[PDB]
C-alpha cells in the first residue's frame, strides 16, 4: 500500500516544504516535513487547536 | 458626437453622501413620467439608530428637478434578543448599487453588516431591497445559514447586479467562499413571493448560484462587475462578470450560461496588476444582432515614446460571431493615471445610425484631474477606435477627486424626442448630470455645374447696366435633409457662394455671378425633412479674356451649408445636430476652354536666341548697345510668356528699337526684386503655337573693375505653364576692348 | 622689432608687466634714451641690457605639500595647496586629481509584514535584517539602517471587528495573544545604530487581519514619500527591502471595504509614527509606485519567500529597477541583491569653486574615464572606488588688484577634502620696493625715478623732466 498520503503522492515521499493544506486568508499553510506521509499541523499556529 | 453638453441638468444631493455613486433611470409601465434613480451610499437617514446608512434617490426630469428619497426601509437594526442587534445598518452603503426595469427597482447595499443566527458576529452579507412600486421586500439571497469565511459570510452581494429581460436578477458578491466571487441568479418573482419578515434565511426556488472552487481561486472577486447579454443559441439572457484578479491577478471575464450557470467561455488579461473586470458590457456594437463583450482594464500599464510604461487603462473590445469566436481588439488609454476603462455604459443607438454606440470614461483625466467621458460610435466593422465626443467635469474637488464618470447609464430616452441620454455621476461633489441627445439631421448636398470647359469667345449672355455680352455660365445648387425621431418639419439653411475658391490670397477674382456682381452670394433656405431636391439657377459670368491675370488654374465652385441652429426642441432648447461624417461644403471644378492638345494641357516648346552685332566695346565709353534676341514657341500656347534678361551690375536698359519694322515694339520693363535686376518684355498671353518674334534692347555699359574682360548676358523665357514652362538658358558675352 | 611691449609698456614696470606674459622690463642706466624698455627677454639681452636690470618674473605653480592620494585621514585631491603666482594679464595652468576612495554612503530600510502568515517567516525576517545590517556595515562604513512594518488596512472585511475582545487581539477565535491591527507602522528611523537595529527588529511580533493578500504597497508607498520621517539622505544611494509571504493588494481592492479614494501620493505618517490615512484612501497602484520610486531615487527590493517569487518576479518585471530575492533560511540570494546593488553604485565628481574673485577666471579639461580631454566639462561621472580622475585648470587674470594676497578653495562636491591656492598678483617690479620719492636723481626735475627709469609729474612730459 501507499496510504495516498497528502504529502505522499504515489508511495514515495515528496520533497520537504510542499504544502499539503494551502492556507485559506491571512493563515500560515501546512507542509511536511518528507518522513511522514500525513499533513502535519503547523507548530507555531495556534494553541495546538 | 450628438450629447448635449452646453445645457446639461445637474442633481446635488447631501454634501458628503457619495450622491450619483450609482445611477440608473426609471421607466415606470404604469405612468408616463420619467425618473432618475441616484445612489447616496453615504447619506443619512432617519432609521433609528443609523447613521450614514445611505439612501437611494429619485430625481425628476421637468419638476423643479429635486430629488426626493424612496422608502425601502424605514426601519433601524433589529433585534435577535433583549440587547443584542441582529443587524447593523450604519455605514452599510446603501444605495452603492441600484438598478430599475420598468416597475421594479433592486437597490443594494454591499457593506450591511449581519449578525449570525449561531454566533454574535458582524459580516458584510450585503443586502437588496426590491420594490415593485407598492410592495417593497428585502432580497439577501446570501444571507443563508452557511455562515462564515468560507460560506457567504462576507458575501457583500449587491456590489454588483443587473436584470435580464426574463425576469431575474443576476447578482454578483465578490466575497463569497474567501473572497472567490458569487453570481446568484433568483426571479423576481420567487423574491416578491417568498418574502417574510420574521425569517431572515429564506430559500428560493430556481436560483442559480455559482459554487465553491478550489482554494487557489481564492481572491479572484468574481462578481466585481456583472454584465448581461445572450451568447449561444437560446435566447435566454447568459451572466457576463468581471473577475478582476483571476489568474495571478492578470484578470478574466467568465461567462455562464443563462439556464443552468454553466461556464461558457472565458477572457483573460495581458498585464498584472491591470485590473481586467473592473467594468463590463454586453451590447452588440456591430449590428448583426449577436452581443459582444467590453471589458475594462483601468490599470493597464503600455509603452510609451521612451518605452516607459505608461498607466493609461485599456478596453478590449470582444466581437461576437456565429460560432464561439471573438474577434477581440484593445482600445489603448488617452492619458496617463486617468483610469480609462474605469466605467463602461453602452448608450444603445444614441445617434440612430442602426449600429450602438458606447461610452467609456476616464474618472481621473482631464485638466484639474475632473474627469472625461469617451464616445464611441459602432459601426458594421466593429467600434470606432476614435472618440467622436470629450465630455469634461465642470466641478473641482474640495476634499476627494470628483470622479466624473466613475458610473454612467444609457440607453433611455427620457424626452421622447427618439435618442437615449446617458446619466454621469460625480460622486467627489455629490452631483449627478444628465445628458440628452441631440437629433442628427444628414444632409446629402448637391452641387451641379454647367460644362466645365468655359468658352471665352462664346459670349451669347446678357448683363445689366451694360449690357457688355461677355461669357457667362450657370451654377446649380441643392440639398435635402433627413433625420430620425422629433425633428421640426421646416428646417432653416443658409448656404454661401463661393467664386474661385483655393485663391483668396489677395488676387483678383476672375468667375463673377451675374446679378449680384459679386464673388460671394448667400441665400437663405426654408427646406423640409426627407423631401426632394429644392434646387435654385444662379447665373456667373467671366471677366474679359484679357483681364485676369493667368487662364491656367482651374475655377473653383464652393458652397458651405450651416444649420439655422435655432430649430430647438421646444423642452429645452436642444438643437438639432449636423452628421459628424458628413462633409459640410462640396467643391466644384471648371475650367477655361484652351486649346492643348489630346492630353487637356498645353506643352509649350520655347526658344531664345541672341547675336551681338557689336563683338566689342570699349572701356572708358558709354557704348549703346543693342542686343537682337528671337523668341520662338515651337510648341503649343505660353500662358503668361516673358523673356528675362538679367543683365550684369555693369549695364542698364535703356529702350526697345522702334525705328525699324523689322523688329518689335514689345512692352518693356526694368526690374529690381531679389537681389537680381533684369528686364522682362511681354511675349503674348497667351504666346500661341509657331510665333516667332525678333526685337532689339538697347542698352549703355560702363566697366566696373579695371580687369573684367567681358560682359555676359543670360536670356531665358518662363510661362506659367505647368510642364515645359521655360526656355534653355542662353548667355550671351561682349568682350570688353 | 616693434611689438605690443613697446607701445603699451613703454611707461613703466607696472603697465609694461600688466601688459603681456612675456612683456620684459629693463632698469639698467646704460641703456641710452630711445632704446625700449618694456620688451622681449631675448630683445633686451640684444640690446645689451644687464640681466641684473631685467625684470622678467614668469608666473609658475608651486605646490607646497603633494602627499599622493590615498588607496583601498584619506586624501582624495592632489595637491591640496598650490601657491599660485599671476602677473596681470596672464595665464597659468596647473593639474588636480580627484580619487573617490571614500566609501559609499547608504540608506536601508526594512519593510517587515507582520500578518498571522508570517508568524513561521518572523525568525527569518529578523536574521535577514541582522544579516542585512552587518553585510552592508561590511560593505560600506557610512550607513544608514532603520525599519518598519505592515499588516493592511484596518477596516472591515480586512480586520476583525467583532466580538469587541478581538478588536484588541485580533486571535481571540484562535484562543491566542497577538497585537491589535495596524495599516503601517514606522518604527526606527534611520540610524547608525546597528545595536538598536537589532534590538528593535528582535523585539517585533505578528498581527492578524482576515484576507490573504497585505497591504504592503501602502507601506513602500509612504516609505517611499515620508523622506523625514524615514530619514532618507539627499546625498545617498537609497535601497528598500520589502518582505512579504502572501500575495499584494492592488489599487482599486479597496471598493470592496468602501474606500474609492485613490492614493493620492502625499506622506501620511503623523507623530504617533502610524498611516494615518489607512481607513480613507486606496492601495497604490503599480504606475504610482514606479513614479515616486524614480522621483526619490529608492531601490526596491522584494524579499519574498518561495511561493511568491513568480508573482513578485512579474511585478518586479513591470516595476524597472527592481530585483527580487527568496526569503530563506539563509539570507544569501537577498545578501547578493545588497552587494550588486552596491556595486552598480556610481560616483560623480563636481568641482566647484568658492569666494572665487571677479579679477581670476578659470577654464576646465575634464579628462575621465576614457581619457579623451574634453574642453568646457568639469564634472566626470561614472567615478568608481579606487577610480581616478584628473582635470586641467588654467587660470587667468584680468589686471592685477591692490589686494596683493588672495586665496581661494577648490573642492569636489560630496567630498571632504579640498585643494586651497594663494594667488599672489606681482603687478609690480622686485626694484620698486628700491624706488626714490620725488626729484633728486632724476635731474633738477622733480618727478619720480624708480627701476632705473623716471617718470615726472603733470606738466613735465619730458623723459627725464
Ligand atoms: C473559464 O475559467 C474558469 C476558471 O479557470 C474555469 O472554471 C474552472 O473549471 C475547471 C474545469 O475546467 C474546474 O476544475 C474542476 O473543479 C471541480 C471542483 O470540484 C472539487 O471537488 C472536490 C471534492 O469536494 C474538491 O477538490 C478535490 O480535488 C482537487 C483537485 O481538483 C484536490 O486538490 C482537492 O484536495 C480535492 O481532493 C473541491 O471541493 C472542488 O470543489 C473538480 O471536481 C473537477 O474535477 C474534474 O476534472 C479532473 C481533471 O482536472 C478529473 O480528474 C475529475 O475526475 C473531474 O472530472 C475539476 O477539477 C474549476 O473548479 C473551475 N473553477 C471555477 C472558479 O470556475 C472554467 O471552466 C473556464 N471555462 C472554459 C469554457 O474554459
Ligand atoms: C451623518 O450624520 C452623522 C451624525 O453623527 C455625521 O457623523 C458626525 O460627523 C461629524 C462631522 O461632521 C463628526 O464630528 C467629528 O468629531 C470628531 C471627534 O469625535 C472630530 O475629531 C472631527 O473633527 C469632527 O468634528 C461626528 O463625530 C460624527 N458622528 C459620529 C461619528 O457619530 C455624518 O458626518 C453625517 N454624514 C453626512 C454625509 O452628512
Ligand atoms: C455659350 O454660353 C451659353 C451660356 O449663356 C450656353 O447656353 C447654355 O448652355 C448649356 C450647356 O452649356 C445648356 O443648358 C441646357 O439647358 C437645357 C434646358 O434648356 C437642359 O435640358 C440641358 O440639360 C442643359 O442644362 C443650354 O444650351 C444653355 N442654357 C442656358 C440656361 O442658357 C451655350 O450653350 C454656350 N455655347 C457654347 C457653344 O459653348
Ligand atoms: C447546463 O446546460 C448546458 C447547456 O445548456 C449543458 O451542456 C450540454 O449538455 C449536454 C448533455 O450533457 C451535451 O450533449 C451538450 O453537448 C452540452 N453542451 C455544451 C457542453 O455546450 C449542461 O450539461 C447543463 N448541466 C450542467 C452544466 O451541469
Ligand atoms: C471644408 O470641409 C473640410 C472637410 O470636409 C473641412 O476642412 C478640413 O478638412 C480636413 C480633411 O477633411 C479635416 O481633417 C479637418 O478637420 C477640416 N477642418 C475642420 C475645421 O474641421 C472643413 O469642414 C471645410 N474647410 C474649409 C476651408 O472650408
Ligand atoms: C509570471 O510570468 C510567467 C511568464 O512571464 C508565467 O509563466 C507562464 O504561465 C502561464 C500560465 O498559464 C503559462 O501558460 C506560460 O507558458 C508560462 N510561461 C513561462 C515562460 O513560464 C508565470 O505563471 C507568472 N507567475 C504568476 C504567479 O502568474
Ligand atoms: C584643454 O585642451 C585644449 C585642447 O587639447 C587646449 O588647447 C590647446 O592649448 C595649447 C596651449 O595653449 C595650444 O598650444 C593648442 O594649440 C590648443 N589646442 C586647441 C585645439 O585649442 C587647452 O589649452 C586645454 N586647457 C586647459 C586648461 O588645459
Ligand atoms: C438670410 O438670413 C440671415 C439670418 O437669418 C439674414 O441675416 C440675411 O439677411 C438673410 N439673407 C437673405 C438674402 O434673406
Ligand atoms: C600647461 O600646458 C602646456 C601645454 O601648452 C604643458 O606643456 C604644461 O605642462 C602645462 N602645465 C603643467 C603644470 O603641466
Ligand atoms: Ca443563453
Ligand atoms: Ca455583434
Ligand atoms: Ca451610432
Ligand atoms: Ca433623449
Ligand atoms: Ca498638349
Ligand atoms: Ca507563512
Ligand atoms: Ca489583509
Ligand atoms: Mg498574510
Amino acid at each position: 500500500e501507499c496510504e495516498s498520503g497528502p504529502c505522499c503522492r504515489n508511495c514515495k515521499f515528496l520533497k520537504e516544504g510542499t504544502i499539503c493544506k494551502r492556507a485559506r486568508g491571512d493563515d500560515m499553510d501546512d507542509y511536511c516535513n518528507g518522513k511522514t506521509c500525513d499533513c502535519p499541523r503547523n507548530p507555531h499556529k495556534g494553541p495546538a487547536t | 458626437f450628438n450629447l448635449d453638453v452646453d445645457s446639461p441638468a445637474e442633481y446635488s444631493g447631501p454634501e458628503g453622501s457619495y450622491f450619483g455613486f450609482a445611477v440608473d433611470f426609471f421607466v415606470p409601465s404604469a405612468s408616463s413620467r420619467m425618473f432618475l434613480l441616484v445612489g447616496a451610499p453615504k447619506a443619512n437617514t432617519t432609521q433609528p439608530g443609523i447613521v450614514e446608512g445611505g439612501q437611494v434617490l429619485k430625481c425628476d426630469w421637468s419638476s423643479t428637478r429635486r430629488c426626493q428619497p424612496i422608502e425601502f426601509d424605514a426601519t433601524g437594526n433589529r433585534d435577535y434578543a433583549k440587547d443584542d442587534p441582529l443587524e447593523f445598518k450604519s455605514h452599510q452603503w446603501f444605495g452603492a448599487s441600484v438598478r430599475s426595469k420598468q416597475d421594479k427597482i433592486l437597490a443594494c447595499a454591499p457593506l450591511y453588516h449581519w449578525r449570525t443566527e449561531m454566533k454574535q458576529e458582524r459580516e458584510p452579507v450585503g443586502t437588496c431591497f426590491l420594490q415593485d412600486g407598492t410592495k417593497t421586500v428585502e432580497y439577501a439571497p446570501c444571507r443563508s445559514q452557511d455562515i462564515d469565511a468560507d460560506g457567504q459570510g462576507f458575501c457583500q452581494g449587491g456590489f454588483s447586479i443587473d436584470f435580464t429581460k426574463a425576469d431575474r436578477v443576476l447578482l454578483g458578491g465578490p466575497g463569497s467562499f474567501y473572497w472567490q466571487g458569487q453570481l446568484i441568479s433568483d426571479q423576481v418573482a420567487e423574491i416578491v413571493s417568498k418574502y417574510d419578515p420574521n425569517v431572515y434565511s429564506i430559500k428560493y426556488n430556481n436560483q442559480l448560484a455559482t459554487r465553491t472552487a478550489q482554494a487557489i481561486f481564492d481572491d479572484s472577486y468574481l462578481g466585481y462587475s456583472v454584465a448581461v447579454g445572450d451568447f449561444n443559441g437560446d435566447g435566454i439572457d447568459d451572466f457576463v462578470s468581471g473577475v478582476p484578479r483571476a489568474a495571478r491577478t492578470l484578470g478574466m471575464v467568465y461567462i455562464y450560461d443563462g439556464k443552468n450557470m454553466s461556464s461558457l467561455y472565458n477572457f483573460t488579461g495581458e498585464q498584472m496588476a491591470a485590473y481586467f473586470g473592473f467594468s463590463v458590457a454586453a451590447t452588440d456594437i456591430n449590428g448583426d444582432d449577436y452581443a459582444d463583450v467590453f471589458i475594462g482594464a483601468p490599470l493597464f500599464m503600455d509603452r510609451g515614446s521612451d518605452g516607459k510604461l505608461q498607466e493609461v487603462g485599456q478596453v478590449s473590445v470582444s466581437l461576437q460571431r456565429a460560432s464561439g469566436d471573438f474577434q477581440t481588439t484593445k482600445l489603448n488609454g488617452f492619458e496617463v493615471f486617468a483610469r480609462f476603462g474605469s466605467a463602461i455604459a453602452p448608450l444603445g443607438d444614441l445617434d440612430q445610425d442602426g449600429f450602438n454606440d458606447i461610452a467609456i470614461a476616464a474618472p481621473y483625466g482631464g485638466e484639474d484631474k475632473k474627469g472625461i467621458v469617451y464616445i464611441f460610435n459602432g459601426r458594421s466593422t466593429g467600434l470606432n477606435a476614435v472618440p467622436s465626443q470629450i465630455l469634461e467635469g465642470q466641478w473641482a474637488a474640495r476634499s476627494m477627486p470628483p470622479s466624473f464618470g466613475y458610473s454612467m447609464k444609457g440607453a433611455t430616452d427620457i424626452d421622447k424626442n427618439g435618442y437615449p441620454d446617458l446619466i454621469v455621476g460625480a460622486f467627489g461633489v455629490d452631483r449627478a448630470i444628465l445628458y440628452r441627445a441631440r437629433p442628427v439631421i444628414t444632409v446629402n448636398a448637391g452641387l451641379e455645374v454647367y460644362p466645365s470647359i468655359l468658352n471665352q469667345d462664346n459670349k451669347t449672355c446678357s448683363l445689366p447696366g451694360t449690357a457688355l455680352k461677355v461669357s457667362c455660365f450657370n451654377v446649380r445648387f441643392c440639398l435635402k435633409a433627413d433625420g430620425k425621431g422629433v425633428l421640426p418639419r421646416k428646417l432653416n439653411f443658409q448656404v454661401e457662394l463661393l467664386l474661385d475658391k483655393l485663391k483668396q490670397k489677395g488676387a483678383i477674382r476672375r468667375a463673377l455671378f451675374l446679378y449680384s456682381r459679386s464673388p460671394s452670394h448667400s441665400k437663405n433656405m426654408t427646406i423640409s425633412r426627407g423631401g426632394l431636391m429644392q434646387c435654385e439657377e444662379l447665373i456667373a459670368y467671366l471677366r474679359d479674356e484679357s483681364e485676369f491675370r493667368d487662364k491656367l488654374t482651374p475655377i473653383t465652385i464652393f458652397m458651405e451649408y450651416r444649420l439655422d441652429y435655432r430649430t430647438a426642441a421646444d423642452t429645452t432648447g436642444l438643437q438639432p445636430i449636423l452628421n459628424q461624417f458628413t462633409p459640410a461644403n462640396i467643391s466644384r471644378q471648371a475650367h477655361i476652354l484652351l486649346d492643348c492638345g489630346e492630353d487637356n494641357v498645353c506643352k509649350p516648346k520655347l526658344e531664345v536666341s541672341v547675336d551681338s552685332d557689336q563683338k566689342k566695346i570699349y572701356i572708358g565709353d558709354d557704348n549703346p548697345l543693342t542686343l537682337i534676341v528671337k523668341a520662338q514657341n515651337q510648341g503649343e500656347g505660353a500662358y503668361e510668356a516673358e523673356l528675362i534678361v538679367s543683365i550684369p551690375l555693369q549695364a542698364d536698359f535703356i529702350g526697345v528699337v522702334r525705328n525699324n519694322e523689322a523688329l518689335a515694339r514689345l512692352s518693356c520693363a526694368f526690374k529690381t526684386e531679389n537681389q537680381t535686376r533684369q528686364v522682362v518684355c511681354d511675349l503674348g498671353n497667351p504666346m500661341k503655337a509657331g510665333t516667332q518674334l525678333l526685337a532689339g534692347l538697347r542698352f549703355s555699359v560702363h566697366q566696373q573693375s579695371e580687369m573684367d574682360t567681358s560682359v555676359k548676358f543670360d536670356l531665358q523665357i518662363q510661362s506659367s505653364n505647368l510642364f515645359d514652362k521655360v526656355s534653355p538658358v542662353v548667355s550671351h558675352k561682349v568682350d570688353l576692348a | 622689432g616693434p611689438n605690443i611691449c613697446t607701445t603699451r609698456g613703454v611707461s613703466s614696470c607696472q603697465q609694461c608687466l600688466a601688459v603681456s606674459p612675456m612683456c620684459a622690463w629693463c632698469s639698467d642706466e646704460a641703456l641710452p634714451l630711445g632704446s625700449p624698455r618694456c620688451d622681449l627677454k631675448e630683445n633686451l639681452l640684444k640690446d645689451n641690457c644687464a640681466p641684473e636690470s631685467i625684470e622678467f618674473p614668469v608666473s609658475e605653480a608651486r605646490v607646497l605639500e603633494d602627499r599622493p592620494l590615498s588607496d583601498k585621514q584619506v586624501t582624495q585631491v592632489s595637491p591640496q595647496r598650490i601657491a599660485l603666482r599671476l602677473r596681470p594679464d596672464d595665464s597659468k595652468n596647473f593639474s588636480i586629481q580627484v580619487r573617490q576612495v571614500e566609501d559609499y554612503p547608504v540608506d536601508i530600510y526594512y519593510l517587515m509584514d507582520l500578518s498571522y502568515s508570517m508568524k513561521d517567516d518572523l525568525w527569518s525576517i529578523q536574521n535577514l535584517g541582522t544579516k542585512l545590517a552587518t553585510q552592508m556595515r561590511k560593505l560600506t562604513s557610512n550607513l544608514r539602517i532603520g525599519f518598519g512594518a505592515f499588516v493592511d488596512k484596518p477596516v472591515s472585511p480586512y480586520m476583525y471587528i467583532s466580538p469587541p475582545e478581538a478588536l484588541e487581539n485580533p486571535c481571540y477565535d484562535m484562543k491566542t495573544t497577538c497585537l491589535p491591527m495596524f495599516g503601517y507602522k514606522h518604527v526606527l528611523t534611520l540610524t547608525d545604530q546597528v545595536t538598536r537595529f537589532n534590538e528593535e527588529v528582535k523585539k517585533q511580533s505578528v498581527s492578524r487581519n482576515r484576507d490573504a493578500p497585505e497591504g504592503g504597497f501602502d507601506a513602500i508607498m509612504q516609505a517611499t514619500v515620508c523622506d523625514e520621517k524615514i530619514g532618507w539622505r539627499n546625498d545617498a544611494s537609497h535601497l528598500l527591502v520589502f518582505t512579504t509571504d502572501a500575495k499584494t493588494h492592488i489599487a482599486l481592492d479597496g471598493r470592496l471595504a468602501g474606500i474609492v479614494q485613490p492614493n493620492d501620493g502625499q506622506c501620511h505618517v503623523g507623530s504617533d509614527n502610524h498611516y494615518s490615512a489607512s481607513t480613507t484612501m486606496d492601495y497604490p497602484s503599480l504606475g504610482l509606485m514606479t513614479e515616486k520610486l524614480s522621483q526619490k531615487n529608492i531601490n526596491l527590493i522584494f524579499a519574498v519567500t518561495e511561493n511568491v517569487v513568480n508573482l513578485y518576479q512579474n511585478y518586479s518585471e513591470l516595476i524597472p529597477g527592481t530585483t527580487v530575492g527568496v526569503l530563506s533560511m539563509d539570507s544569501s540570494n537577498v545578501l547578493q541583491l545588497i552587494v550588486d546593488a552596491y556595486g552598480k553604485i556610481r560616483s560623480k565628481v563636481e568641482l566647484e569653486v568658492r569666494d572665487l574673485p571677479e579679477e581670476l577666471s578659470l577654464s576646465f579639461n575634464a579628462t575621465c574615464l576614457n581619457n579623451e580631454v574634453i574642453p568646457g566639462l568639469k564634472s566626470c561621472m561614472g567615478l568608481k572606488i579606487g577610480d581616478t580622475v584628473s582635470f586641467s585648470i588654467e587660470a587667468k587674470v584680468r589686471g592685477c588688484p591692490q589686494e596683493k594676497e588672495k586665496s581661494f578653495t577648490i573642492k569636489p562636491v560630496g567630498f571632504k577634502d579640498s585643494l586651497i591656492v594663494q594667488v599672489t598678483f606681482d603687478c609690480d617690479c622686485a626694484c620698486q620696493a628700491q624706488a626714490e620719492p620725488n626729484s633728486h636723481r632724476c635731474n633738477n626735475g622733480n618727478g619720480t625715478f624708480e627701476c632705473g627709469v623716471c617718470r615726472c609729474g603733470p606738466g613735465w612730459l619730458g623723459s627725464q623732466c
